């Protein structure tokens, strides 16, 4: 398993990975 | 827009949409899991 | 041929029944989320 916007609104920002499940998978 | 909001239980900012969100008539107030208020109810007419 | 066909087949049956093997991975979530709320929580103390 959104807490990502909760997380936003306070002054914590979620950055978004380097990888995309797509390349990750592509590696694999 | 984006603006200062106070309606009598707090001072902030954020931007007020509607949604389709449901509060019981005795509710007025509340806030999220982080202890933050995302939504007020308007003092005078009924709105979420 | 026999032997991996059934064994691969196994893996498929105990990752669908059993979703407490990626738990080491589910550690990584909630140990980010119980860091993400405690710092946002720790904002309403007085702090003396």
């Amino acid at each position: 398993t959104d807490l990502i916007c909760a997380q936003k609104f306070n002054g914590l920002t979620v950055l978004p990975p380097l990888l995309t499940d797509e390349m990750i998978a592509q590696y694999t | 827009k984006c603006v200062n909001f106070n309606f009598n239980g707090l001072t902030g900012t954020g931007v007020l949409t509607e949604s389709n969100k449901k509060f019981l008539p005795f509710q007025q107030f509340g806030r999220d899991i982080a202890d933050t208020t995302d939504a007020v109810r308007d003092p005078q007419t009924l709105e979420i | 041929a026999n032997q991996f066909n059934s064994a691969i087949g196994k893996i498929q049956d105990s990752l669908s029944s059993t979703a407490s093997a990626l738990g080491k991975l589910q550690d990584v979530v909630n140990q980010n989320a119980q860091a993400l709320n405690t710092l946002v929580k720790q904002l309403s103390s007085n702090f003396g």
